[PDB]
């Protein structure tokens, strides 16, 4: 049995989110199906599920705004989420839930753990529109020995950014952090890289930022100030 | 009225071999066997890896093994692998399904004390009206240190922001950027602007600070 799904990616505030689970190797009437939601860097929130005749369960806290529904024609199974705010940023799961079961005297759905699991999908929720970024750089100060500088890579959207050094020949010592949301919607990010301080005078370091989402491709020389 | 999930600790720091304890306990009774567990590495889904409260699926390997009933249970690996460093999250099934917050094994190493740089804003972005201040922590274990901002000995609060890298998978140390944002306006009106390093591989808070305008 393998899950494969598929929807919408950016959306603005208060679009509905729309995404669909396709299940292949088995019939959906044996299991209960889940959606479950991973904010990033966050853990994991379920959603709700549905079965082959359209029954369904629900997060309490999402419940009015999941809606739910079965092709049991073409063994997949949908969700939808209306009025989207930022909050709902997430990779979204499609997983099976639970078996179907007829015992003697009892027949239902148990065991509601969840295998297998679909790929993920990644909906972004925003008002912003897309921005490349600003780059400027980190200038090294000024024994010692060893020296840091960066580029600084602000005020773009939507993710993601590439950052190389010297068109990928300097690699040894740089660290390009995750980027974060800033409060005005854009994200920002910065890469370092650090090198030996005798260097900083005959030795040429040069950024390369590239923003496909805005077709965009900077490279910025970073020197002493 | 859902059933919340605690799962201590945190984070485990371990080595290749070395046994991994992670406790989960319930806000209320776990019926029957309801509970599961779950591995995850990044960019990955998460994978079954424990149900009824001790049963494997078929391919999880025996040095993974659950215990537990009613609001206490616990996920246990006998000796460490080293694709065992993931997140593993606590789930029940006796209501309405809920997750445990994560708890993370990372590679345990010597203590290693954060290499800190302060850049101050560039000329050119301060022209367009905002000053970007950043502090960098380069290369230190463990990942828990704390960064502060004083501004000509003011502590700063609610106008900075941080980022770091996930475990380097040659050094295993963490690297770290703390960026402090101000308006032009704000900016020009201070001098001394100074990143605080607190990490227990220093004996002392390491301060790196310049005065604007100076070289």
């Amino acid at each position: 049995v393998q899950l494969q799904q598929w929807g919408a990616g950016l959306l603005k505030p208060s679009e509905t989110l729309s995404l669909t689970c396709a299940v292949y190797g088995g019939s959906l009437s044996g299991n209960f199906w889940s959606w479950i939601r991973q904010p990033p860097g966050k853990g994991l929130e379920w959603i709700g599920e549905i079965n082959h005749s359209g029954e369904t369960n629900h997060n309490p806290s999402l419940k009015r705004r999941v809606t739910l529904s079965v092709d049991t024609s073409k063994n997949q199974f949908s969700l939808k989420l209306s009025s989207v705010t930022a909050a709902d940023t997430a990779v979204y799961y499609c997983a099976r839930g639970g078996p179907k079961v007829y015992y003697e005297y009892w027949s239902g759905y148990v065991n509601n753990c969840f295998d297998p699991w679909g790929q993920g999908t990644l909906v972004t929720v925003s008002s912003a529109s897309t921005k490349g970024p600003s780059v400027f750089p980190l200038a090294p100060s000024s024994s010692g020995g060893t020296a840091a500088l960066g580029c600084l890579v602000k005020d773009y959207f939507p993710e993601p950014v590439t950052v190389s050094w010297n068109s990928g020949a300097l690699t040894s010592g740089v660290h390009t952090f995750p980027a974060v949301l800033q409060s005005s919607g854009l994200y920002s990010l910065s890469s370092v890289v650090t090198v030996p301080s005798s260097s900083l005078g005959t030795q040429t370091y040069i950024c390369n930022v590239n923003h496909k989402p805005s077709n965009t491709k900077v490279d910025k020389r970073v020197e002493p100030k | 009225h859902e059933i919340v999930l605690t799962q201590s600790p945190g984070t485990l720091s371990l080595s290749p071999g070395e046994r991994a304890t992670v406790s989960c306990r319930a806000s209320q009774s776990v019926s029957a066997s309801n509970l599961a567990w779950y591995q995850q590495k990044p960019g990955q889904a998460p994978r079954l890896l424990i149900y009824g409260v001790s049963s494997r699926p078929t391919g999880i390997p025996d040095r993974f093994s659950g215990s537990g009933s009613g609001t206490d249970f616990t996920l246990t690996v006998s000796r460490l692998e080293p694709e065992d460093f993931a997140v593993y999250y606590c789930q029940q099934y006796g209501s309405s399904p809920t997750f445990g917050q994560g708890t993370k094994v990372e590679i345990k190493r010597t203590v290693a004390a954060p290499s800190v740089f302060i850049f101050p804003p560039s000329d050119e972005q301060l022209k367009s009206g905002t000053a970007s201040v950043v502090c960098l922590l380069n290369n230190f274990y463990p990942r828990e240190a704390k960064v502060q901002w004083k501004v000509d000995n003011a502590l700063q609060s609610g106008n900075s922001q941080e980022s770091v890298t996930e475990q380097d998978s040659k050094d295993s140390t963490y690297s770290l950027s703390s960026t402090l944002t101000l308006s032009k306006a704000d900016y020009e009106k201070h001098k001394v602007y100074a990143c605080e390093v607190t990490h227990q591989g220093l004996s002392s808070p390491v301060t790196k600070s310049f005065n604007r305008g100076e070289c």
